[PDB]
RNA sequence: AAGGUGAUAUGAACCGUUAUAACCGGCGAUUUCCGAAUGGGGAAACCCAGUGUGUUUCGACACACUAUCAUUAACUGAAUCCAUAGGUUAAUGAGGCGAACCGGGGGAACUGAAACAUCUAAGUACCCCGAGGAAAAGAAAUCAACCGAGAUUCCCCCAGUAGCGGCGAGCGAACGGGGAGCAGCCCAGAGCCUGAAUCAGUGUGUGUGUUAGUGGAAGCGUCUGGAAAGGCGCGCGAUACAGGGUGACAGCCCCGUACACAAAAAUGCACAUGCUGUGAGCUCGAUGAGUAGGGCGGGACACGUGGUAUCCUGUCUGAAUAUG
RNA sequence: CGAACCGACUAAUGUUGAAAAAUUAGCGGAUGACUUGUGGCUGGGGGUGAAAGGCCAAUCAAACCGGGAGAUAGCUGGUUC
RNA sequence: GGUAUCAGAAGUGCGAAUGCUGACAUAAGUAACGAUAAAGCGGGUGAAAAGCCCGCUCGCCGGAAGACCAAGGGUUCCUGUCCAACGUUAAUCGGGGCAGGGUGAGUCGACCCCUAAGGCGAGGCCGAAAGGCGUAGUCGAUGGGAAACAGGUUAAUAUUCC
RNA sequence: UCCAGGAAAAGCCUCUAAGCAUCAGGUAACAUCAAAUCGUACCCCAAACCGACACAGGUGGUCAGGUAGAGAAUACCAAGG
């Protein structure tokens, strides 16, 4: 539903089978959270995959300057 | 016998009808489709 | 007399203009007696006023 | 739209009486024109159910449209379609296309 | 006084009921077609400036008109609001119009 | 502008004839209670309070403010020095209605396949969110084929072709051509110069529309009939004989009619302007990484994985960086 | 045991009824898993059910209302001088 | 008001579809007039009285077929009037029509304090959107909180008026 | 007396906190002012409500006379209808 630092999903999908199901698929993702900022100290994101790798190559900060600014 | 009616304005409001409508996306709909489509007098509560 | 007449009079004296003048709907108007013949109905044939000096005074706000 | 006052003695036009005289009439904007010559002999019941139940079956009007006989000085109609100026504020009355304001 | 508020008209109308002359022992009292908010308090003040009589009480209620009148078929109610009041005694109508 | 007080019914009592009586149009004033309803509650149009006010015969009447969120401002401020969390106040702003078109999130089944699962119906119905006057898309990591075209959009062709498809039913392009329309520009940054074009909100003006309007032609006679606009005789207007109405069908009786004028004010769009913000222009630079690819699962491309390019991706990986 | 109250075993009548389930005479329970007023809570493939597919507004092997909708109908009917 | 003609375009022609709407038949002046608690008479009024008003009898109910209130109804209440339609008949009569009049509170009730079931719910936790849950808190009686009686009176009001 | 072990909150009484600190408040007596606003008519086991009807059905609570009787049964009666 979050993943906030990157947009998210929950986008829905058939699972086809063989042939073919005309069924639906969706949620996505996960969570976690408790990041330590070298500033003061952690808010707790709940981030998923991709967002998580994503807080690497970028900042912590960066990486929070948007879920603040816009 | 018991003929399935037994009215009681008090249980005719979140129960039913009334002002109630005016607290669900559907029962606000209600309204519209009502009064505006097809301008009704209605009346509702009493 | 009535109708649109002093309308500068910032020294307004709008009061009991209409309470004096309810003679009418207040006494006359009750059976009978509220002008029969000589001089009947008066309130919408003039007494109607009542409205151009609260307006005014309502206009005469800004001062 | 119909301009005739009162008092502005019209003549009949259209039929029935026609030829006649009449005057002042009681026409008004978007009104009617008693004139004085458009009336049969009518009548009245008792309405007022009263000492004074009381009839009326003499005078009373004939509307007829507004298209009588338009004022005629000399012979008859002369319409009175045009528009004098420079007089009066509120009107400006003319007359018929003989002369001029009358 | 504390004439701030609608003392203007309050009171209007008698009514000339059957309930007339027939309602006057130790204290004549009135009717009056009281506005339908007057409550009774501004009733009793209003009969204080105007009329110039001692009111003791007030009472007043309401009756409902109600009926059917229409290009068809409708109609409704028209509602008021009745208000006795009484006076006293030795104040009579003294010079007024009674009617 | 001579009338006039809306309608079913007059009538009563009246207002008007010159120029503030009507009536029409513009800008205002007022505008109870409920209703986003917003001071709290509430079976809608009712109930109850706090804090301020004026007149006060100075208890009161009513009035006025007080919902919730978001942005900023200042002040206060925990566990914990700090700092935050939280709190108060205040100014802005939102909130609800809304017919359709439009973008987007979610998404059937009957039906068809002469059964039915792939497939169809159809991304239709519907439900949810959002915005405009249109929205959306849009200045090539486009196409072409060794010639070249040159953003998006909409129209006719290409074609029911190519192709997709229990190769069933059915789905169904594009290259390319003829047109409507037609413009491209910013940040990724410093310096010089330096308030310069370009837009946006606003006060103003002019054009030209919208909201009342003004002038607007020319017919008599006799016949029949209750009634003449009709018959018959003659006569006139026509940039007007659209039409309506009038006691039977009227150019010339009335409203209009072609045409020709017209706006205190209020606004639509245009141009022009001032104000505010924006920032032109030259030089030399910089050139969009969890991204492109890719493994798994799906969806979208006319294309049902097919040998299936390309687009978006849930999930996991992950590069070169313009002799790229 | 038996009134109120609650329920419905039997027969007659009614069956275009007085009544879309009742009337008449009998009948079972009647301090209990009792009976009843008021208000509240469970929603449709869902509820509730001492269980009969019973009940969910005279509707129930899937309520009512509006929509997809002119569903489909190799069937029946009808088809005008 | 209509329209030879030749031409043009059709919501173009009904007897049926247990067709749709409306009108009128038929049965038939037949069944029925709603509890088998039956009514008789004398006056009055009136166009007319089995049914209405007055009177005397008679019969029926009386843990009620009486009286009061809640729920619900929303002028049906009282007076005067009128009898078309409505009353399963007649109707001078009515809960019918048209008028008027008629419900008076510091002590009864609702508001209002209080909370039940349950509802709503700042912030908050969840959830594609809609929205679900719920802390403070706020609503919600069917329950707890304060106080009046007896006479009298109206055509109709009444622990309200005296 | 028994087992199935039988709402809540406010008013009410009382105890103190912060605060008050010759004050305000508290208790009692009496004097006086205030007690607003809505409802109130009538039907109510029925001809005014739920049953299309002036429908032999349905509808919660209250009151409870005499003789006889165990009695709110039942029969005959009061008031009354």
């Amino acid at each position: 539903m979050k993943k906030d630092i990157h947009p998210k999903y929950e986008e829905i999908t058939a699972s086809c089978s063989c042939g073919n199901v005309m069924k639906i698929r969706s949620t996505v993702g996960h969570d976690l959270n408790l990041d330590v900022c070298s500033k003061c100290h952690p808010f707790f994101t709940g981030k998923q995959r991709d967002v998580a790798t994503g807080g690497r190559v970028d900042r912590f900060n960066k990486r929070f300057n948007i879920p603040g600014s816009k | 016998m018991k003929r399935t009616f037994q009215p009681s304005v008090l249980k005719r409001n979140r129960s039913h009808g009334f002002r109630a409508r005016m607290a669900t996306k559907n029962g606000r709909q209600v309204l519209a489709r009502r009064r505006a489509k097809g301008r009704a007098r209605l009346t509702v509560s009493k | 007399m009535k109708a649109k007449e002093l309308r500068e009079k910032s020294v307004e004296e709008l009061n009991t203009e209409l309470l004096n003048l309810l003679r009418e709907q207040f006494n006359l108007r009750m059976q009978a007696a509220s002008g029969q013949l000589q001089q009947s109905h008066l309130l919408k044939q003039v007494r109607r006023d009542v409205a151009r000096v609260k307006t005014l005074l309502n206009e005469k706000a800004g001062a | 739209a119909a301009k005739i006052r009162r008092d502005d003695e019209v003549i009949v036009l259209t039929g029935k009486d026609k030829g006649k005289r009449g005057k002042v009439k009681n026409v008004l904007s978007s009104g009617k024109v008693i004139v004085e010559g458009i009336n049969l002999v009518k009548k009245h019941q008792k309405p007022v159910p009263a000492l004074n139940q009381p009839g009326g079956i003499v005078e009373k009007e004939a509307a007829i449209q507004v298209s009588n006989v338009a004022i005629f000085n000399a012979a008859t109609g002369k319409a009175d379609r045009v528009g004098f100026r420079f007089e009066d504020g509120k009107k400006v009355r003319f007359f018929k296309s003989n002369s001029e304001t009358i | 006084m504390i004439r701030e508020e609608r003392l203007l008209k309050v009171l209007r109308a008698p009514h000339v009921s059957e309930k007339a002359s027939t309602a006057m022992e130790k204290s004549n009292t009135i009717v009056l077609k009281v506005a339908k908010d007057a409550t009774k308090a501004e009733i009793k003040a209003a009969v204080q400036k105007l009329f110039e009589v001692e009111v003791e009480v007030v009472n007043t209620l309401v009756v409902k008109g109600k009926v059917k009148r229409h290009g068809q078929r409708i109609g409704r109610r028209s509602d008021w609001k009745k208000a006795y009041v009484t006076l006293k005694e030795g104040q009579n109508l003294d010079f007024v119009g009674g009617a």
